């Protein structure tokens, strides 16, 4: 007889463990499997490191504070110059991997808060200026943050990425985005959030280096609120792991 | 077919279908059984016109040139793109991988043009509308020998009769159209950004094959998309934004959705 | 060799057709697929959920 | 040379027919087909998903976050009003932006239940209950918690389970309703009102949110297929 | 397609002022290629393979950095010349242009 | 199939089929072989022409407008309503609720205005008709992104061939279209009164795709009502007095019949 | 699958017909559908009046 | 190709004709029949029914 | 598995549900049902809506302050003009009936309080 | 549809004559709002959302009551003003007009 | 008569279409075949054979 | 007399045809002939020289 | 339909696929899987399009004269 609030996930050399948490939503449906041999292209063999690469990864953390508008990450970018997975993508020419974004944040009976966790596969950003197009090191960040922002960003002659929140930067509404595999943390019950997400794309394998499969964005549709002498420094914290990643096409390092 | 309501009566007992966990994505299958009492209701209306088939099967037009038979602008030419239009691309973009089979249907008309010539008696005009694939020769001028279409596939109508309609098979490299593409075409990660960069559906040219008359004549053409045999992957929320390039999702941000006068407000 | 199938009619008929073409991208549309499994987006998790038990116990 | 005879309709474009039609790339190998995750079959499998409801879209909220959020609090009183908006799922400003919304603003008819589910995110030391209810047209809104219990009506105690469902039933005339605004077939009233008040401890915000979820029942349906009022295309772009 | 489509770029007088316009052929585009610079008429213009050297100002200062491969920028020099250059890229199937603003 | 008269001859008894009681309904069922001496004739005629689909299957025009290619009046719109004639309101308004599948068939017909322009050699006509349901976007303009009919069903036709034909299925969300409705749309019961009410069909739209000349031309439009697979139920009385309006059953009282010289009178 | 019916002739031959749509909507109308019952309208009573009996003895 | 030849009455209208024809709105679900009393099948069941005939319709 | 703390009620088109509860009380070990045939005195037909009056009516709430004595309601009189129980009983000359009282009174866990909830039969004053 | 698009309306001088136009619009009807004052030649016209005040001897006397909700009726001041007022409401599908005799 | 009705893409020419059309010399003989070596059912076997490449395409 | 056969579709239905003429010069091109043998072109020498063995020993 | 792609390991032996003598006309038939390691590749790809008559049972124009 136990709590079904209680779950512990093991890869590799890493676990973590929740005492508070939801449940685990599993993508579409789908749980990450291998390359069959009647799906493939690809003829030469494929490297399948199998630990070195599928563990938990843990990124930089932000702080929540009562006026942030969201954060994004790109996880093919996000993971690259972490450990023994980045270097494999970097050799290869070829990656096909799955996901899992475990999304911790804490906070005591007092603080009162919410926030969505959704992963969009191909989310295409849309940039400020209406002839130009998002610059990359604008879009993208490397273990970085990459917040959301209320009201529009200035238009000018500038690759710099429209950042609304209630838009999204994808010029939907921030509402509907619930369509993709969400999960909600709130802070009088849920603590964390579990996603397993299978890879999704229209060929077998991808290179990693010029295209983003998925995006994680956090988003506080109610802000964060506590009363005098209660902490106020509350961050949130992501963890992800690659699920049966493989690669074909080594040769020399770059990009 | 859908499902028929039941019959429930009075209840006093431990079970919660209400009470639930929204943090979770589980959305909740209850009924309304379950919160009152219902009385038998057989249902014999059909989910048939939701189907993704019944929904993008119609034509819609996507693209209309012109084309003259003097002067400086004698053919027309359009990169085949099904995002020139609004109607046809908000509908597509409903998910993010199709694949389905193309039926094309055109649509052209002639207009006499103002002039001062006299003793005008045209002809019957016939046009030829020929498709260029990614790599092969476009035509200089009205009277090139790339019309000779030895493998380009042509079609020639003349003005009077059922339109011309042909079917395409699926034509891609890859497995699924995408709708919507997060990368770059370059690796260096410096270039052109978005679909933009999978695009490859080549070049459609339409002309008069003759004159016809002395006096100036302006021909249009219109082209009509039928999606056929369709299938489609990860849907993704309608747009809210108005669009505002062809190549990009380039948008102005907007509001969320209209505003009545009062939270208590009915209208 | 010729197909037989129903027509659409209302609830509370038979129509004939064959294939003229050899090539499977000319044949009419599918309208008549009537298969749903909304398994996917909604109740999305890995633990099953049942409607009466609460949802954290 | 067999002998036939042409009928009214021949040589006529129809932008819904369904004929066969000369294949322009003969002999032509398709890619394989692969497994991508997540096929859509129907509809009304898009519509079944729950999708945030911007019930304070007033004045200025529309162009912020605080459209979404429904705000509640601790006052000297009881039986108070929350919320209130009409059943229009296809022309209400609350639901036209919603996924099933939007579903809707491509068909003329719709028919069957809604679901309306609501998640308190107070703390977890506030507790209250709040009396949810849905009345049938005839006579107007109701303007007291009194004349909305009347109705069918669901009273929701705050606890463990924070979210609750409310599931407005199909009580119609006809076997179809109209998505376009009409008088003839009329939706009814969802209002919320304060069963008791919100009780809140000492150093403990009092002022709260909830978070409104929109969805259909396992019998909706949907018929002929039109335009969207909302996109409009100035040129070519 | 011409990236950066819209752009602002601020040179200090005696400087020589760097124009880019990089673009990179559609595979549908397969025609004859043409760039043309205008100055808002022409400082200079390519086309049949061939460069032309328009306006009496900028007459002996304007000349391509590079063409064939892809990049078609401009580097001009003795500046006093505040306007508007478009760079219009021409290729038989598909045509493209980027404007660019100069200060000072 | 008739039935057939019998024989019957000389009778003395005390049955009555003749004295009967009106203040009944009892419509009395008597044959002529009560009341005299028949032969047996067998009777071949049979009950075809006069059933309700025999009756109602046949076109009918219902609404001829008209548009031009040049000026103000650029395209036309009508909404769907067969109140507009008296000849197929008259014999549908035997039944109170009718169910029908519709044909629709389209005459267009273009004329050369009067003008003073020269050297006017035109072009062949095509006409598009697109049909908006209730709530659908409708045209502003002639050249309106409307006309793209992404989802609306649209007809193009070139004059010269058979007339454009369709077929439309049952569509009312009611059971059974209602010919009369005595009561109020809105439950205050002040407001519109009678069948306008439940009326919801749609709009109609018609135009020129191209102008194909230099001179003026108008063209006009005529619409054909053909039911199929009728259902009718509860039959009324035909309309003495003359019809006025379209929405309602507004009418001038007459006298019941003609009149003639006496009572006598066989004139 | 074709249906082969009687054709209307005078008293005192069969045609051939194949529905060429799915939609049921499409075929031609039914006119031969020689069915009455004017019991409704006609003798609308409660109680049977036989007619050689008297109407209300 | 199939070698056809046109008979006099082609491409023409007739007020009473019983042909198919292609269906503007396709796999469209119509209402369930429900049973609605005094159904008419033929118009001679409206004509055997009773009916007071102005028999003294002169002058006014 | 669930906790016997959760209850839900479903009568008519209204529902109640708590998430923390005692238990229920069953009177005196009979739960209400109909009259009898053996036990009836009138001859006429009973009409039994069944529907339209058993269902939840929610009476006007009352603020529970540090120095209230209590409060008491008639049943038979408080539901008199209310919905269409209160019509049915009007026009009647007889009427026989049941009821379920639920009492909602909720406070955070600082708040300290105890209420006794009775029914009290022939409760003469 | 305006109800009782026929209608008399006696009214005394030197009271505020109130002429009341009140339509249903009807599913169809899905266009942009014009609604139109005519006296038998314009005291008041809507359109785009816009009010505008065309009559010199009414001028400042005719103004709305309530429009997008559903009654555009208008209250007229000063009577001397004996005439026939047509309120006719437009939407791009469907028409209406109601006409008001108005006597002293 | 049977009755027709003729759908969009009537009395167009495509080039790449395949239908029967009447011969204009009815009851041809033509020569009987005769095996030439070598023949050729697909261009990939055209394809499959070694050909010199100019890898030194320099100046002249 | 008719002739059913398959219809090219993609991996991972049929179609009829008739002969209207009688001349053999007038029915459709052979589309369908998927038959192919390389063995003159590459590989054209006398003894056959196996793929692992060295080619002159 | 084309073959489809086999699978190989490490090999250490005499056998010299690569190595040929293109004196003889003889073309190579080797395949990638005697120079590296391969997976299996289920292959579905048809030589279909490429057949004579494919390539040129097309119409196209050879002369067009005036009167
Ligand atoms: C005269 C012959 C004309 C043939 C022209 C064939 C052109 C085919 C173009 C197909 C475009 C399909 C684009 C789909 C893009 C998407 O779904 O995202
Ligand atoms: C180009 C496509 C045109 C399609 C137009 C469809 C319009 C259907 C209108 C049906 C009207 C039926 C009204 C019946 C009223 C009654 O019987 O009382």
């Amino acid at each position: 007889g136990y709590s079904d609030r209680a779950r512990s996930i093991t890869l590799g050399n890493s676990t973590i463990t929740t005492q508070e948490c939801a449940n685990v939503v599993v993508g579409y449906g789908v749980w990450p499997d291998y390359l069959k041999d009647s799906e493939a292209t690809a003829e030469d063999q494929p490297t399948q490191p199998d630990v070195a690469t599928c563990r938990f990864y843990t990124l930089d953390s932000v702080q929540w504070q009562k006026t942030s508008p969201g954060w994004w990450w790109k996880l093919p970018d996000a993971l690259s110059n972490l450990g023994l997975f980045g270097q494999n993508m970097q050799y290869h020419y070829l990656g096909r991997t799955g996901y899992t974004v475990h999304v911790q944040c804490n906070a005591s009976k007092f603080h009162q808060g919410c926030l969505l966790v959704v992963c969009v596969p191909e989310a295409e950003m849309g940039c400020a200026t209406l002839d130009n197009t998002p610059s990359s090191a604008e879009l993208l960040g490397g273990d970085s943050a990459k917040e959301f922002a209320d009201k529009p960003v200035a238009s000018g002659s500038n690759k710099l990425v429209q950042r609304v929140v209630y838009n999204a930067g994808m010029g939907v509404g921030v509402g509907n985005l619930t369509i993709f595999p969400h999960q909600w943390i709130n802070l009088r019950t849920n603590n964390s959030a579990t996603i397993v997400m299978p890879y999704t794309n229209s060929v077998p394998m991808d290179n990693m280096f010029r295209h983003n499969n998925v995006t994680l964005m956090v988003i506080p549709f109610v802000p964060l609120d506590y009363c005098p002498g209660s902490t106020t420094y509350v961050p949130i914290t992501v963890t992800i792991a690659p699920m049966c990643a493989e690669y074909n096409g080594l040769r020399l390092a770059g990009h | 077919r859908v499902a028929d309501t039941v019959g429930t009566g009075p209840t006093n007992s431990e079970a919660i279908p209400a009470l639930t966990a929204a943090e979770t994505g589980h959305t909740s299958q209850v009924v309304p059984g379950d919160t009152m009492q219902t009385r038998h209701v057989k249902n014999y209306h059909s989910r048939s016109e939701s189907t993704i088939e019944n929904f993008l099967c119609r034509s819609a037009c996507v693209y209309f040139t012109e084309y003259e038979n003097s002067g400086a602008k004698r053919y027309a030419e359009w990169v085949l793109t099904p995002r020139q239009a609004a109607q046809l691309r908000r509908k597509l973009e409903f998910f993010t991988y199709v694949r389905f089979d193309l039926e094309l249907t055109f649509v052209i008309t002639s207009t006499q043009q103002p002039s001062t010539t006299q003793n005008q008696d045209a002809q019957i005009l016939t046009h030829q509308i020929m498709y260029v694939p990614p790599g092969g020769p476009v035509p200089d001028k009205v009277d090139s020998y790339v019309w000779q279409t030895s493998t380009n596939p042509s079609v020639f109508w003349t003005e009077g009769n059922a339109p011309p309609r042909m079917s395409i098979p699926f034509l891609s490299i890859g497995n699924a159209y995408s709708n919507f593409y997060d990368g770059w075409s370059e690796f260096s990660r410096n270039g052109v950004y978005g679909i933009n960069t999978l695009n490859n559906m080549g070049t459609l040219y339409a002309r008069h094959v003759n004159a016809g008359s002395t006096g100036p004549i302006k021909s249009t053409i219109r082209i009509y998309f039928k999606p056929k045999h369709v299938k489609a992957w990860i849907p993704r929320p309608p747009r809210l934004c108005q669009y505002e390039k062809a190549k990009n999702v380039n948008f102005q941000p907007s509001g969320v959705t209209t505003t009545r006068q009062s939270i208590t407000t009915m209208t | 060799g010729a197909q037989v199938s129903t027509q659409k009619t209302g609830a509370h008929i038979h129509y004939t057709n064959i294939n003229y073409y050899k090539d499977a991208a000319s044949n009419s549309a599918n309208r008549q697929d009537f298969t749903q499994d909304p398994g996917k987006f909604t109740e999305p998790v890995k633990d099953i959920m049942i409607k009466s038990l609460p949802a954290l116990n | 040379g067999l002998p036939t005879m042409n009928t009214p309709g021949s040589c006529q474009f129809l932008t819904s027919d369904d004929f066969q039609s000369p294949s322009a790339m003969p002999q032509y190998d398709v890619t394989p087909e692969m497994r991508i995750p997540g096929e859509v079959k129907n509809l009304m499998e898009i519509a079944e998903v729950d999708s945030v409801v911007p019930v304070q879209n007033v004045g200025e909220k529309v162009n912020s976050m605080e459209a979404y959020q429904i705000p509640v609090r601790s006052n000297e009183g009881s039986g108070t009003q929350v919320f209130g908006f009409p059943l229009q799922p296809g022309y209400s400003s609350v639901f036209s932006r919603t996924l099933l919304g939007e579903i809707l603003n491509y068909y003329t008819h719709w028919s069957g239940s809604i679901k309306l589910t609501f998640m308190f995110c107070g703390s977890a030391m506030a507790t209250g209950k709040f009396l949810l209810a849905y009345s049938p047209p005839g006579a107007g809104a109701p303007t007291k918690r009194v004349d909305a219990m009347l109705g069918t009506h669901v009273v929701w105690d705050v606890g463990l389970q924070s979210s609750c469902v409310l599931c407005i039933p199909w009580i119609s005339q006809t076997h179809y309703r109209y998505v376009t605004s009409d008088e003839y077939t009329a939706g009814g009233f969802i209002t919320c009102w304060y069963q008791t008040n919100i009780v809140v401890p000492a150093d403990a915000q009092s002022s709260c949110y909830i978070m409104c979820f929109v969805s259909a029942c396992n019998d909706f349906s949907v018929r002929l297929l039109k335009d969207t009022p909302f996109i409009s295309q100035q040129n070519f772009f | 397609s011409i990236t950066t489509p819209e752009e602002m770029i601020e040179k200090a007088k005696g400087e020589t002022a760097y124009l880019p316009c990089k673009f990179t052929l559609s595979p549908e585009d397969q025609g004859p290629l043409d760039i043309e610079w205008l100055i808002s008429q022409v400082i200079i213009l390519y086309s049949g393979d061939k460069i032309y050297d328009y306006y009496p100002d900028l007459k002996g200062r304007v000349h391509f950095t590079s063409l064939k491969s892809g990049d078609a920028s401009i580097n001009v020099t003795n500046l006093q010349d505040i306007g508007t250059y478009q760079c219009k890229v021409k290729k038989a199937p598909g045509v493209a242009n980027k404007k660019i603003h100069l200060v000072v």
